[PDB]
């Protein structure tokens, strides 16, 4: 049976370098040769207790692109009868008697981990558990880094924006810190810097990283430019709008960018990447969303299928 | 190049691309009066310069000074009978009105019938601009990112 | 490949008399001989940023009646993460990397047209874009007019109600003004009359039309009686409730109606057609809703299939 | 008049106060070539007019026609080696990109990264401008408002 | 007893020419000669069941300038009454058991006139009952025309804007129609024209009026220009913006106006009067708002005081 | 005229040392010698567009203790103004047509300073404009430090808590920086440190300050300890709870304090000051709230009264 078979995908941190790679190989296969009736006759629950349409439509399209039935809800409010006293434990205890897998996004951390404890042996897949993990995001970021660059080792990756609270940037650093030779350039506001523990893990492994004031300081060195969305509401309006000449990307700043450089961004995007960056070759965030389908398809195929022939 | 005038102001030595900012921002075209504008004029002396000549118009005192933030090398010249009678350089004002925008999305200047007013403070490696309203101080770099 | 293949259906106005006819022929075929696995393996997005259950359930049942998978949302409020700064352009730019077609209803005009510009080559289908177009409605109205009457040329069609703001009545006039010999009787309040430009297009083509005060003035001449729903809130309560003896339909007024006359109405209905009109033979608005499935099935089959064999 | 250019376009006999509008709206000013401008002249019968001389740049058929809503009397002189080797007049195009703002407040054109585009029709009397997106039609008076 | 002593002020039509000159003569005298302890120890209920802040703050500043105490509420944002079977009748029967006057704004037409049946001997003053009356806004307007024009007779009065729905313009046309030789000009988009029953009464009284298409037509002969808010929502967005250019006033338009010409507006003024008219001597709408105080005091002094020597 | 007679009180920076000793000398005298009919017949608008109940009830109890009448509102829970194009300018131009002073709390910075342009000759007192100023909270604090320490000069003042966002601490540091030889200790988590432009002005004036990590470090030498609310939401939950232990005050911490040491807090006090400090002689935050009355009366007496003999 494959490594990940009937295994719970809850954190990037719990998956090994070999598991990451197995996910990315599968994904690249399904992409080339679609198997549209692999999960035929499975019913999957898409339980968004916090709603996100992009993630939910990446995941439900993944299930359907592999011929699985879906049942589910989205929320950020009162679900339905699920609100009055029904503990998440009890909700899972009942839904794991109906479905074959549970994809769930929830607002409080460790919700998918508590869930694992009530699933019986129905695998749960973490589509976001508060500010803790979002491993499915990181697999599609890694697949896209890997697919534009040829590898995941010896890359000079710049990470920009809210490095303090961006969930995706802390998972992705961990993940790329399981591969050899990587150099990270962290560009963020003092108020939104890379948390000390990311940095300290990075040092225990001998990984080279550096803090930079702006993007045009690393522009020429960077293979991947991972932008994250700077959140207005976490900052005073005058504070946010200040930061000298900002950390937004525009097309002219891409003139001294390497040929192979791609600008990735988990999305929504509003301020931080300007529309002219879209028609540049270095624009890769919409294709990055597209690669969510293959990353998510792979993950449902391996967890739900014994021996995966592709 | 463009020929000389009888009376008026000739705002010489505008660096390139600023000459159009000056027309828009200081609304100098809104006069049905003779204006000669030369943009991307050579003058070996700067590579490229722009030069607005507004005939029979005299930009006085503060007006000269408001140009200080945009083209601070512009020689402003009076001509009031066939030749250069006075010559002036933009001096930084203590306040800059109307033309700037407050960078603070939550300043009330943004929705209301209100002229921006900023106080000029020159703080060594730049000029700070402090809004009349929200009272926040900004590097002019941020007020002209715009 | 058929005329409409991979083509964007955005406005009645952009489809020719021959396209309308091709849509109606296909539809009549699928109706008779259902092909339930034609769109097998396509995933379609049902993006209702404005919600309508009838339209959404006509369309999703059309997709499923042709064996397609659906992913989507409905709204009229905060969708999910799709709200913060994510421009519609960006939303489409990401969803056209997952699906095979985008059916979308949205509150502002030209939303499906701006969408066309970011779909790549994924066809978008307009389920309503504000007060501008709703071409899928008009195809099912035309299919029903045609199916009760035998033709779309030389019909005496009466249109009643809010001829000023009714989206459906302006699309349907345009459409039937691409066929020969039609005569329109417009019956509406002075406050809610047929906009001058419909009338002026109608004159450039030599099409006979006339304004009438009430329904019983045309009752005997009319082949189709297209009622629309008069909206209370656009009128003062005393104004609305006045209009002498109203423009509501009742069964006795149907006594001098021709044998072949059918009363159509896009629905909801509340005031304007009374319950006794339901048991009369001239009641055709629920079967009119039923014909939405065949009109919508046809449109998804042609846009998504090369050569359509039926 | 100012005097003469070697190579380029001279748009002459633009009404008066439309000259700046044309420089800004259609971005004529973002070239590196020497543009000289006369605002409120005479030297093209009427009384006062505007003139834009852009050298080493010549305007395409459609760029000329873009000027027709603002400038329609304007003559677009194609100049090679100090003589006018050609003279065009703005005429109505059937589409006007980027320059107008759809009157309809609920049209999606507003919120979004799309350039406006309008379908022009009729001539002389009333010009009806129809939106690409909301497909609503407006009199060119109303479109040219705010 | 003065003639309004203890009367309920519910509609303009209930008041005679003499009652109108009485309220307006008093307002003049109270503007000249302030009477700050006249209603001391009187408690007035300010019941705004429909929240209208300006009418409320004007009414309660008035009550305070004669030393009355105010108790009351603004619902819209809700309180408790209105729901749970609490009939308005029952509410008034409880409230007039401890106040001396009731000022009320209600959403249903007829509500002040029903309060009148249940308050017994406490006076009910109408601050607005739906789309019916608002007597106190017409008394401050008539006070502002009198104050500026020196008369209420023989005027040339232009009613501009939304004439069909404007409550305010219907009452003023009825109130000035009681004085002699007034001449009216109505300038309105045709969808919003002055409704027949107002025009009908003007005919019956031999009072002259005409309809003009632009303000330019009539500027020269006009003494009072009353602008009304064209509710944007009363038209579709493309109908609204596309009149011929519009019916908005800008200072340039005023350059032919007579020295005595005043621009009046009930407010809110959104865009029908441009900012630059404010600086003109003719702009009178804020001064008009301020005479709401005087006209509103008049009423409370007259209703509550048997005899007045001021 | 006293020097604040008819002045608009919008910011601390607008007030001189002498204006500050004038307001504070009056507050002392009005606490000793109550003046209950001084503002009789004056009406004050209390416009709280952002609802802050404590500042409101303090301001309106003050107005009542000099016999003024109060009219006004609290929006947040909404009224009618603010929406439907009603520009704040226009609102102020109507309100100052019948009140004598305007006390306003607004969410946008700069709003009180814009009211000032349109009120003409009615005074505008700032009860809080966004993240900018709140002059009246600094005057009650300075009054409470003066009342207890006997001076405003030569103090040892510790500012503890959220120093970066705390509006209250920025104004007090600017206000005490006008008096001599004040010495400041700033104790703040580094994410919430006192922003450079305050520290910058302190340097320019030769005023001493240091940053300390725990309150224990500085307890012994401190006269005034000003605690600010660490908005829990300003950090992530695990950042918040995990400082080294915290920056919360408990009575044990106070056992080295000087007899004259007072603990001050603007309130709400959630957990930064434990319940058991309340019982200490040093707890002064409720007494501090109560001098809001005196400092708030001072202002209204001085702005509205030409001459004051108390
Ligand atoms: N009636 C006049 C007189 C002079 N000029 C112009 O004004 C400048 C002459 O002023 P002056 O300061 O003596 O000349 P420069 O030495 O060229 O000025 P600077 O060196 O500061 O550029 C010139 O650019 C010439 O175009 C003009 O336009 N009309
Ligand atoms: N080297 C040249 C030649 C002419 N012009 C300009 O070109 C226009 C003259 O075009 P042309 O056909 O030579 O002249 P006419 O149209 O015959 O002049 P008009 O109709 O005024 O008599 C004018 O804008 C004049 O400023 C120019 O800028 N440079
Ligand atoms: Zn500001
Ligand atoms: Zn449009």
């Amino acid at each position: 049976a494959n490594p990940l078979y009937q295994k719970h995908i809850i954190s990037i941190n719990d998956l090994s370098r070999d598991d990451l790679n197995l996910v990315l190989a599968t994904a690249a296969k399904l992409k080339a040769n679609p198997q549209p009736e692999l999960l035929k006759h499975k019913v999957i629950a898409s339980c968004f207790f916090e709603a996100s349409t992009r993630t939910r439509l990446s995941f439900q399209t993944s299930m359907h692109r592999l011929g699985a039935s879906v049942v589910g809800f989205s929320d950020s409010a009162n679900t339905s009868l699920g609100k009055k006293g029904e503990t998440l434990a009890d909700t899972i205890s009942v839904i794991s008697t109906y479905v074959d897998a549970i994809v769930m996004r929830h607002p409080q951390e460790g919700a998918a981990r508590l869930a694992t404890e009530f699933s019986g042996n129905v695998p749960v897949l973490n589509a976001g558990d508060g500010s803790n993990q979002h491993p499915t995001q990181t697999l599609l970021d890694l697949f896209t880094i890997q697919q534009t660059e040829g590898r995941l080792d010896n890359l000079h990756v710049a990470m920009v924006g809210d490095l303090k609270y961006g969930r995706t940037v802390h998972s992705l650093t961990q993940a790329l810190a399981k591969f050899d030779g990587n150099r990270f350039y962290f560009i963020a506001p003092d108020a939104l810097a890379m948390p000390e523990y990311i940095l300290d893990m990075l040092d225990e492994k001998g990984i080279a990283w550096s803090l930079h004031s702006s993007i045009e300081e690393v522009m020429a060195e960077v293979d991947i430019l991972y932008m994250t969305r700077v959140q207005k509401e976490r900052l005073d309006p005058s504070e946010y709008a200040n930061v000298k000449a900002q950390f937004v990307l525009r097309a002219s700043d891409l003139h001294n960018a390497k040929a192979n450089m791609k600008v990735l961004h988990p999305l929504p995007r509003v301020d931080e990447i300007a529309t002219d960056v879209d028609k540049t070759p270095h624009a890769w965030y919409f294709q990055q969303a597209g690669n969510g389908i293959f990353a998510r398809q792979a993950l449902l195929a391996l967890v739900l299928n014994r021996d995966l022939v592709l | 190049g463009v020929e000389a005038i009888k009376r008026g102001t000739v705002i010489d030595h505008i660096p390139a691309q600023i000459g159009f900012k000056l027309l828009s921002l200081f609304k100098l075209t809104e006069t049905d009066q003779r204006i000669t504008i030369g943009l991307n004029l050579p003058s070996g002396e700067m590579g490229r310069k722009d030069l607005i000549k507004i005939e029979n118009t005299f930009l006085s005192e503060d007006q000269v000074d408001q140009l200080a933030l945009y083209a601070p090398q512009a020689t402003v010249n009076r001509i009031d009978n066939y030749e250069v009678v006075g010559k002036s350089r933009p001096s930084l004002p203590e306040r800059i009105d109307n033309v700037l925008v407050c960078p603070n999305s939550n300043c009330i200047s943004h929705a209301e019938p209100v002229s921006s007013s900023f106080a000029v403070r020159k703080r060594a490696n730049d000029i700070a601009l402090k809004c009349k309203y929200c009272e926040k101080e900004f590097s002019h770099n941020v007020v002209l990112a715009n």
